[PDB]
């Protein structure tokens, strides 16, 4: 478990600015310190800390990665792939963990929400109404922070199955604002909170599809 | 020599009524 | 059809030649700290506005 | 005065003719408004979704072609897929520039 | 010497209540 702060300055002559003109400056930057606190514990979780000894979701070491052609190449679309590649990783849960555990949940990136909405020929759906009807039981989303895993520019899409019992985050303590502290004609106002991370219990739940 | 208007630019000027904010979504 | 399919306002005066709206920002950030400490960091705000005629 | 179609800080897509000489091409239509309605909600993080499109009114018979092996035409499908968007028809679209350009609003 | 603290390990830890078990299904 680990603990995370920050704090802010104001002094008088600001306060009595913002009373008379009517925009306070003090909410202002409690907004910014907690919005600094929840940003830190977001990329804790997508990001880790070599130093710290965190791990990321996608540097777990224990994972199923699988390497995937390009959903999209020369601007051109390839429903064909994608619908395989996804198969194929629900496969891989199913068969890893020989039928104890079953994928729930994909996630991809919110730009190729495109290639999953093309109308299959000579017919009047796409092919994401096929796969959810062959796959009844199985949810879709689009999150932001797929759309670079490296810092370098690739994408991946997570196939995993939501249990409390599989992975957790644990949030021990609330953002808590401390009392002001006074100095000269001015005040020091600290921030504190705490947070553990993402723990992974079951490795073998989790797949992700790189290069996408 | 300064020759200017009797009115200023503040005396004919509007500030809208709402603001806005930028846009830091969490995650 | 320009002042159907656009919305319309009156918000005006009829003797103004010019209006002006604001926007606004912030920066911060946080860290992971001890609990003998006394180096946190800190955080501020910004603004700024346009023009009309 | 900056225009609808002059202001160089709106999103500006250029694209494939959708008539290309009497060859009416409903599929590149049906792939170009996805893509605009796409971008809206891409460049402003969300808080932001399309709710009109208005395209020239010599177009529509684009839009109205009954699709191959089926019995409905490519506005219904669209029109199902993209629920809680409206399209109308407006006749200042057929010229955005003098020389006879069109242009589709989102 | 042992310059230590107060508050031992263990008495600052936590056992989830609940275990793992590897399943071997029969055929």
């Amino acid at each position: 478990v680990f603990r995370l702060g920050n704090a802010y300055l104001i002094s008088i002559d600001e306060i009595k600015a913002g009373q008379a003109t009517g925009r306070p400056l003090s909410t202002r930057k409690a907004s910014a310190c907690q919005l600094a606190h929840d940003q830190l514990v977001n990329r804790l979780v997508f990001k880790g800390s070599a130093p710290h000894k965190i791990v990321s979701v996608f540097n777990h070491p224990n994972i199923t990665k699988i390497t995937s052609g390009k959903w999209i190449d020369a601007s051109t679309m390839k429903p064909e792939t994608a619908e395989a590649e996804l198969t194929q990783a629900i496969e891989t849960i199913e068969t890893i963990t020989r039928g104890q555990h079953r994928a729930t949940n994909i996630l991809i990136p919110p730009s190729m929400r495109k290639v999953l909405a093309i109308r299959m020929p000579e017919t009047t759906m796409s092919y994401l109404d096929y796969f959810k009807s062959q796959n009844s039981g199985i949810e879709i989303d689009s999150i932001a922070e797929l759309e670079d895993i490296d810092g370098a520019g690739t994408k991946g899409v997570l196939v995993y199955e939501k249990n409390p019992m599989n992975m957790s985050i644990e949030i021990p303590e609330a953002f808590n604002m401390l009392p002001a502290q006074p100095k000269d004609l001015h005040f020091k106002v600290p921030c504190t909170s705490k947070c553990t991370g993402l723990t992974i219990y079951r490795p073998m739940t989790i797949v992700l599809i790189t290069g996408v | 020599a300064a020759t200017m208007g009797i009115w200023t630019a503040q005396e004919l000027h509007r500030i809208k009524s709402q603001s806005y904010e930028e846009d830091y979504p969490v995650g | 059809s320009a002042l159907r399919v656009f919305p319309v306002t009156t918000e005006l005066s009829p003797t103004d030649k010019t209006f002006e709206y604001m926007t606004f920002d912030k920066v911060g950030t946080a860290q992971i700290i001890a609990d003998y400490t006394d180096d946190l960091p800190l955080v501020d705000a910004l603004g700024t506005s346009e023009f009309g005629k």
